[PDB]
């Protein structure tokens, strides 16, 4: 009684008005912006998406009991919304529930009630109008039966109702809604579907059948148009071909599909990782390490995301092999636990000459090197040590005998080590010159001057920039 | 001083690090330690130090004896006297704060203090509080004590009185070069040199000047280093007396290099022995080098280093490898030769400088208006 | 042996443990890539002697070709004229069984050790200073865009 | 936002750019590089 | 690079500003 009666008044009564309030301006935003302005891209529904795939998701896990959340469904499972008493009378319905939760025990469910709270959802002369508040109340539930964190019980409801709410979409896209374009909340639907999914293939076998499913799902996009759909299933696609069946590569590569210019800026990020592990796995090393930088500052503020962590881990090695990091700079507060421990560890025997504190290190770790799937290290870093000599006897001397570069890089010979230089200016490390003669060699000329034909080049590009955003800018001003 | 001593803090870090160093420094902190009773500390230390001697008792009771004689001289005057602010018991339990501060642990003693700041309505005693919670937490570097309480005292307070917090800018810098972190703050300053307190104010007058030349050397070099240092005929009346540190410093000005080693290898090692700046001092000797090998350097064009190898000291070798090592980590503005041994110095232009700073400064404004451009608009 | 290596890793995925610990099947031609990757050669012709499963020389000999062959190029030469001793010192064997065969397509002489013959040296010839033409374009360009917005 | 990547598994000196251990410091081996020419 | 960067900052500004007033203006009659 003591811990029950007494935290009952607190609970009751932020759920009983707050998320109710939520939801109802998020629905009369998503009908205003439906019925007026036609094109409702630009409104508050992607706000109101975003903030109920933020907040409302983590306020609750377990079925929400005294009827706070779990009673809206036996609010809305009878609404006729056809004149204005029709929609009144939901509305009243909604308070009316609400009501009788705050003050009595109102519908419950029983872990099997919630289909006929979304067949008579669906019953009971509902309303096509708010397709998207269909839509939104559907997914919602699945949240619940998804983010219940318990994966008995309900990982199978969570299947059928996500065939559901996708059979119901693809009817609704079938009639091809006219001025709506649906497909603005329908790709976060996809997204969620794919969760489970993902939590099916986490609890059964992998996501192949919604591979096939998806397939589909983008097909029936890239027709009429594209509406931040295809966006996501290409990443979608792709994180499944490389999600424990990574080992397939060979096919994405011909994956040719433009990625659209105007983005949702959190999805570019997810694009251009993707690409820059593709890129770097089949030995391309200047694209990769130029696109990843660029995928990292494109969206990561925000405290502690999260993949930024393995981005960082995979930028260490893509480009310890051409050069070297920035050996303490980027070991601060988030990434300090982990990354410290092993790739610290590495770098800093890379700079050094040491062959078996790498080893020592690599028999250490070897288990997390594969857990996190970037084993390439063995592969080719080991192999690869002298390249960074190379690079560095390149910037201090300009000239110099390569009998000495044994002594200094412990070939014990002179002509591998004519070979092996040979070989690094051929792959155009350092651009070199030897005279075959008398162990000479010789850095290029000297830098000719900095101000012909190369400055203005870039200055060029600046200004397409800076016009492309003044023009863009004045376009779109006021538009009513 | 309201601590009882800095000067055992800096006993106790030269016979901790080193344990030969366990002889000459505990024949005094011994007596330093029996001496006042400020007994409390020590007990770990000499579990950590020497075993064990049979004074625990005596000790004790004297502190207790003491203790207990405070608390009832400040019952009774708490019972007989019924005036609250800057009144006796206010004082009582000064005399109790500042007793455990000099003899116990800075727990109790800081919350004594905590309990007797909102006791206060008069200023000066509030700087006089913050400056003794300074102290005690300078005395262990406790961090974020000192960056609380300095906020505390340069904002809620330094709107008043005013002159007595020239006893405060020589603190910041105490701070400041504990700390590798920014010696070209405590630099500039330890500017003035007109200290107060001599040894209330921690160290004494001489270290102090050892110290203002010490930071100086390197956040200002040649930039008129000689109208602040060399003309400061204040610092050169003390320096007068001191042989070592003109050397170096008109060992460095005049470009007399081999002297000029000698003198910095034996500056390295006394700063070895340190508290304040022991973490440091291998960034102080190689961030020296470099910039003795740049001050050399300019003034030719193509050098050969036959001329190093003994204008600056000995070992053609040595000097390779050293300027091997420093250009490659983007120092030493030059380039290098081997088979004839000449250096030749590489310096962009003026306006390639100018080229290079805004082609980067540039980019930079331009991304960030990028990302704003793409925040607005949906 | 058919200077596929882009596509060699990318079918390396797949096994997980039998390409390391065991297997000598599989152990066999990674090493012989990562001696390959470095400068070292010499020791991959020592170590061809020694193959677990059969002959398999059907490809080993073409894989030394072709090593052979990808040598030679990395040592372009632009100078006509390179001792050819210092070829001799390098794996071509025969002194003129094949240096003729060289000699016949590519430059220099056939082991003369005095080269004689077309040379490979490049010269940017970048004195015109006339982009005019595109230049201009690129101005009348910057015009166009500071106007034709009304 | 959550992307399902299942992130969760001592002194303010700032940088230290890289140092890498010479073991004998300065003054030693200027002391003792003297003593042989 | 220094005539253009000066041109676009100006109309992010007023951008900005019509925005603010024109989402002000809706909010307010709501």
């Amino acid at each position: 009684p003591p811990g029950g009666g007494e935290q009952e008044p607190p609970p009751p009564p932020a759920p009983q008005d707050v998320e109710m309030k939520e939801e109802a301006a998020t629905g009369g935003g998503s009908t205003g912006e439906a019925d007026g302005k036609t094109a409702a891209a630009a409104a508050e529904h992607s706000q109101r998406e975003l903030d109920t795939v933020t907040l409302e998701d983590i306020k609750e896990h377990v079925k929400q009991l005294e009827k706070a959340v779990s009673g809206k469904e036996p609010r809305f499972v009878l609404r006729a919304l056809r004149m204005l008493p029709s929609t009144s009378r939901r509305l009243n319905h909604y308070v009316l529930y609400k009501a009788v939760q705050g003050f009595f025990t109102s519908n419950n469910a029983t872990r099997d009630f919630l289909l006929p709270f979304l067949e008579e959802p669906m019953d009971t002369e509902a309303d096509l109008q708010f397709r998207p508040r269909t839509g939104k109340a559907a997914s919602t539930p699945l949240l619940p039966e998804v983010e219940a964190y318990l994966q008995l019980l309900v990982v199978i409801f969570m299947m059928n109702s996500k065939r559901y709410k996708e059979a119901q979409k693809i009817s609704d896209d079938l009639m091809q809604k006219i001025s709506t374009q649906n497909r603005r909340a329908l790709d976060l639907v996809a997204a969620k579907c794919y969760y489970y999914h993902a939590r099916v293939y986490e609890f059964l076998d992998k996501l192949d059948v919604v591979r096939s499913f998806l397939h589909a799902r983008l097909r029936t996009a890239t027709l009429r148009h594209d509406a931040d759909g295809q966006a996501t299933l290409l990443n979608l696609l792709l994180r499944n071909y490389l999600h424990y069946s990574l080992y397939d590569q060979a096919e994405k590569l011909v994956s040719k599909s433009v990625f659209p210019e105007q983005a949702n800026n959190n999805e570019w990020a997810r694009y251009l990782y993707y690409t820059g592990r593709i890129k770097a796995i089949q030995l391309e090393y200047s694209e990769a390490r130029r696109t990843m930088t660029n995928a990292l500052r494109k969206a990561p503020q925000h405290t502690a995301v999260g993949f930024k962590q393995t981005v960082h881990k995979l930028l260490i090695v893509v480009e310890l092999l051409l050069g070297e990091i920035p050996d303490r700079l980027q070991f601060r507060q988030p990434s300090l636990k982990r990354s410290l421990m092993p790739y610290f560890l590495l770098t800093q025997a890379v700079r050094t000459g040491n062959l078996a504190k790498f080893n020592q290190v690599l028999d250490q770790f070897g288990e997390k090197f594969q857990a996190d799937g970037t084993y390439t290290l063995i592969i080719r870093l080991r192999h690869n040590v002298i390249k960074t000599g190379v690079r560095m006897i390149s910037l201090s001397y300009s000239r110099i005998s390569l009998a000495d570069i044994a002594q200094k890089l412990q070939l014990d010979s002179p002509e591998d080590a004519e070979f092996i230089v040979a070989k690094a200016i051929r792959d155009g490390v350092i651009e070199a010159s030897i005279n075959h003669e008398k162990g000479y060699v010789q850095s290029k000329e000297m830098i000719d001057i900095y101000s012909t034909r190369e400055p203005q080049l870039a200055f060029h590009q600046r200004i397409s920039f800076c016009l492309d955003i003044h023009n863009m800018s004045v376009k779109a001003m006021r538009f009513p | 001083p309201k601590n009882p001593d800095l000067r055992i803090a800096q006993l106790r870090f030269l016979l901790s690090l080193p344990e030969h160093r366990g002889d000459a420094a505990v024949r005094d902190e011994l007596m330093a330690a029996v001496r006042d009773n400020n007994m409390a500390p020590y007990y770990e230390a000499l579990c950590k130090s020497l075993d064990w001697q049979i004074d625990v008792d005596l000790l004790n009771k004297m502190k207790k004896a003491n203790e207990d004689e405070l608390k009832r001289l400040d019952e009774e005057l708490e019972d007989a006297e019924k005036n609250l602010g800057e009144s006796e018991i206010r004082d009582a339990m000064m005399a109790k704060a500042e007793y455990l501060c000099r003899i116990g642990d800075k727990e109790g003693a800081l919350t004594a203090f905590r309990k007797t700041y909102d006791k206060t309505v008069a200023l000066g005693h509030r700087l006089d509080i913050v400056f003794y919670l300074l102290r005690i937490g300078l005395f262990y570097m406790d961090n974020d004590l000192i960056t609380r309480n300095t906020e505390k005292a340069k904002s809620l307070i330094e709107e008043g009185g005013d002159w007595d917090r020239r006893n405060r800018l020589k603190v910041y810098q105490g701070l400041y070069c504990v700390a590798i972190r920014d010696f070209k703050q405590a630099a500039e300053l330890f500017l003035d040199t007109v200290s107060t307190f001599t040894s209330y104010e921690l160290m004494d007058y001489k270290t102090f000047v050892t110290y203002t030349v010490y930071v100086s050397m390197i956040a200002l070099e040649r930039p008129d280093l000689r109208e602040k240092v060399i003309k400061g005929a204040e610092i050169l009346e003390v320096l007068h007396s001191l042989p070592a540190v003109r050397q170096y410093l008109f060992s460095l000005y005049e470009c007399r290099y081999s002297v000029f080693f000698q003198s910095l290898a034996v500056v390295e090692q006394e700063m070895k022995k340190d508290w304040l700046f022991a973490p440091h001092y291998r960034y102080y000797v190689r961030e020296m080098r470099i910039h003795a090998y740049s001050q050399l350097l300019e003034s030719y064009r193509s050098l050969t280093l036959g001329y190093m190898a003994e204008a600056f000291g000995v070992g053609v070798e040595f000097i390779d490898q050293e300027l091997s090592r420093f250009i490659a980590a983007g120092r030493l503005h030059c380039k290098i030769d081997k088979v004839n041994e000449i250096v030749e110095t590489n310096r962009p232009d003026s306006k390639n400088w100018q080229y290079q700073e805004t082609i980067k400064k540039g980019d930079l404004l331009l991304n960030r208006v990028q990302k704003l451009s793409r925040v607005i608009n949906m | 042996s058919q200077n596929r290596v882009a596509e060699f890793h990318t079918e390396l995925e797949r096994l997980p443990a039998k390409d390391i610990q065991t297997n000598v099947y599989i152990k066999h031609p990674v090493s012989l890539e990562q001696y390959l990757m470095e400068g070292s050669y010499n020791k991959v012709f020592l170590a061809k002697g020694n193959i677990p499963a059969e002959s398999y020389t059907f490809f080993i000999d073409i894989l030394l070709d072709t090593i052979r062959d990808e040598i030679a190029g990395c040592i372009e030469k632009a100078y006509e004229k390179i001792l050819f001793t210092e070829a001799t010192r390098i794996l071509f064997f025969n002194t003129p069984k094949k240096m003729t065969d060289y000699a016949k397509k590519r430059g220099w002489v056939l082991g003369p050790n005095n080269y004689y013959s077309f040379a490979s040296q490049q010269q940017k010839p970048e004195d015109t200073t006339i982009p005019s033409t595109e230049l201009a374009k690129q101005v009348i360009e910057y015009a166009r865009q500071l106007e034709m917005i009304v | 936002m959550s992307e399902k990547k299942q992130p969760v598994d001592w002194d303010d000196d700032n940088v230290e750019d890289d140092f890498s251990n010479q073991l004998r410091a300065e003054l030693e081996k200027h002391g003792y590089k003297m003593e042989t020419s | 690079y220094l005539a253009s960067l000066i041109r676009s900052v100006v109309a992010l500004h007023n951008l900005i500003n019509n925005k603010i007033a024109n989402r002000d203006a809706e909010k307010k009659e709501g």
